[PDB]
RNA sequence: AAUG
RNA sequence: AGUAGUAACAAGAG
RNA sequence: ACCUCUGCUUCUGCU
């Protein structure tokens, strides 16, 4: 969606200064630790087997309960929910060349946002925050 | 003080709280004032949860196979907690923060039991200092003074038999004189241990760098000289 | 063959735990030529470390 | 559909080590029966010094109990769960 | 700038030096810690090739 | 793991790494090791057939 | 500014 | 033969 | 046995 509902500008040609910085791939639900992340996951998928309860799940529980509606009656083996939940909870940054743009929804255009030699403007989808801005 | 336990207690008792001591990092040949306390704390909770019985149509009698209590207390913790997130999830009970010691089927309530040797009103307002309002409570200690909680439903029964047993017990206690090993702490750390058995240790030993002819002239070296220049 | 060669003018010895025939270069003689030589000297490396 | 997976390399059918087919087939039933009773376990790592049998007991009778005490069971195959569970 | 490689690297290295290095940088740790960092050394100054 | 259980050598069992490690610088001093190995057996089959 |  | 290159394959096993 | 298995499945010892 955040690819469909873009724009794009010109593209330029010039030289680019990229800097090697750690930088966020995806954009995420909800930014946690991946032991907090993972006990997240264990109160909305398997909840008889989360043992000692921590302090996250009443930091986390209208997350919870929005992912209990949301994986309601669906019969795609938890492993792949696990997987899913995990991937858009828990955060991969990693060391990327970065000139211009740093925010995940454009970290995962890094590839056709600009180049050594070339520049391309791009908007992408959804709605911009307000620290960023 | 062991042949104590061993011959006071049944085999699963000792084995549930040897392994309840193993779980927190202990060791009970060294220790048997925790074992003996633990094995205390076991027998209560099993003697409580004896004969207590709800029939098919959930009327309580004390003489089927669903009893009124499900023991979370002795249990590995893993399996404990298990029960204690699957009971507060079923019945819409409120998960508590700590691990209760038995759950009632009828007021359908975690009760957790503690065991002082004071005032038993005393280690129920110590207990009330953690808990808040999230379990019950049945306090006992060894002078027939117990304490129980204001929504309990404990009968005479056993209430008989457990101050009949904690008493029997520290009469078998004084007898033999052990009063006075329980009276006093057996303090010492579990650290981590790693002992180098006679191969391993002549191996080191003849893998030093020449000039050296045991392990430990070469470890006294590296820490002792100053090899500047 | 390599590692005995660049290391056989050192301590030799045969080993009372398996019985194998064992070559100690460590704190052996100096080199005298630029062949690889295995002779580490044990002051040199814990004055690298100490720095 | 498209993520499935190769078959198993059988040159080991010829050569001395077919018992460890069996081997592994006694072992991965053992676990496929874990993984039916603790869900989880795909996703966590179980914890714990307990047997595998204890854990699987426990967790069964547990299963048992709170199908009898919701009517998602009968009076008699409960019983039938309660004589199996007692004889293991 | 000397653009380097090192030669028979595997073969001219040391345990009885690595020994040492387990010994000089566990310094102030507890004495299990100091005999647990030392047995790697130990085991690979006594190896014994397999040819093949 | 299954080799060191028949030689009262049970540092798997309490899960840590460190009474593994201790288990396994204590089998080099137990005099013999048992383990689990496979041999063969030959059968005879009768049929019609030669040599 | 970060999030190991 | 040949591929190949410090040692193999040019079918192996029952 | 013009029968069967195999195509990355490792060979210390049964040899
Ligand atoms: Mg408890
Ligand atoms: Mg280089």
């Amino acid at each position: 969606m955040r690819l469909d509902n873009a724009t794009w500008g010109r593209i330029t040609f010039g030289p680019v200064e990229r800097v090697r910085k750690r930088v966020l791939l995806n954009p995420l639900t909800k930014e946690m630790p991946p032991d907090e992340a993972s006990n997240v996951i264990m109160e909305i998928l398997f909840p008889k087997e989360a043992g000692i309860p921590r302090e996250s799940t009443w930091i986390h529980r209208e997350l919870i309960k929005e992912k209990r509606e949301k994986l309601k009656g669906t019969m795609i083996t938890p492993i792949v929910l696990a997987y899913m939940l995990e991937r858009e909870l828990v955060a991969r940054r990693r060391f990327l060349p970065v000139a211009g743009a740093t925010s995940a929804e454009f970290i995962e255009m890094l590839h056709c946002l600009q180049g050594e030699n070339w520049r391309q403007i791009y908007h992408p989808g959804g709605n911009k925050l307000t620290e960023s801005r | 003080m062991d042949t104590f336990i061993t011959r006071n207690f049944q085999t699963t008792i000792i084995q549930k709280a040897k392994n309840t001591m193993a779980e927190f990092s202990e060791d009970p040949e060294l220790q048997p004032a925790m074992l003996f306390n633990i094995c205390v704390h076991l027998e209560v909770c099993y003697v409580i949860s004896d004969m207590n019985f709800l029939d098919e149509e959930g009327k309580a009698y004390t003489a089927n196979l669903r009893p009124q209590y499900e023991v979370i207390e002795g249990m590995p913790r893993t399996i404990a907690w298990m029960v204690q997130r699957s009971l507060a999830q079923e019945h819409g009970i409120e998960t508590p923060k700590y691990l209760a010691d038995l759950f009632d089927y009828k007021t359908k309530r975690f009760i957790e039991v503690g065991i002082t040797k004071g005032l038993a009103d005393d280690y129920f307002w110590k207990k009330k200092e953690k808990l808040g309002n999230s379990m019950e409570l049945m306090i006992f200690s060894y002078n027939q003074d117990y304490s129980l909680s204001n929504e309990s439903s404990l009968d005479e029964e056993g209430k008989g038999r457990v101050l009949s047993r904690l008493t029997e017990l520290q009469a078998e206690l004084s007898l033999k004189n052990l009063w006075q090993v329980l009276i006093g702490e057996e303090d010492v750390e579990k650290g981590i241990d790693f002992k180098l058995g006679q191969t391993i240790s002549r191996l080191r030993d003849i893998s030093v760098p020449a000039g050296f002819s045991n392990f430990e002239g070469m470890r006294s070296y590296i820490d002792n000289i100053d090899p500047k220049g | 063959i390599r590692t005995h060669e660049y290391s056989n003018k050192g301590k030799q010895y045969i080993s009372d735990v398996t019985g194998c025939t064992m070559v100690d270069p460590t704190n052996g003689p100096l080199p005298e030529d630029n062949e690889p030589s295995a002779y580490a000297q044990l002051d040199c490396v814990l004055e690298a470390l100490d720095r | 559909t498209h993520s499935w997976r190769t078959k198993r390399n059988r040159s080991i059918l010829n050569t001395d080590q077919r018992n460890m087919i069996l081997e592994e087939q006694c072992y991965a039933k053992c676990c496929n029966l874990f993984e039916a009773c603790f869900n989880s376990a795909s996703y966590r790592k179980p914890v714990g010094q307990h047997s595998m049998l204890e854990a699987m007991a426990h967790r069964l009778r547990m299963d048992a109990r709170l199908d009898y005490e919701s009517g998602r069971m009968s009076k008699d195959d409960f019983e039938k769960a309660m004589a199996h569970l007692g004889e293991i | 700038t000397v653009t380097g490689d090192n030669t028979k690297w595997n073969e001219c290295l040391n345990p009885r030096i690595f020994l040492a290095m387990t010994e000089r940088i566990t310094r102030d740790s507890p004495i299990w810690f100091r005999d647990f960092c030392s047995i790697a050394p130990v085991l690979f100054s006594n190896k014994i090739a397999r040819l093949g | 793991i299954t080799s060191f259980r028949l030689n009262d050598l049970n540092g798997a069992d309490k899960g840590g790494l460190i009474p593994f490690c201790q288990d396994i610088i204590d089998s080099l001093d137990r005099p013999e090791m048992t383990f689990f190995s496979v041999k063969n057996i030959k059968k005879k089959l009768p049929a019609k057939n030669r040599k």
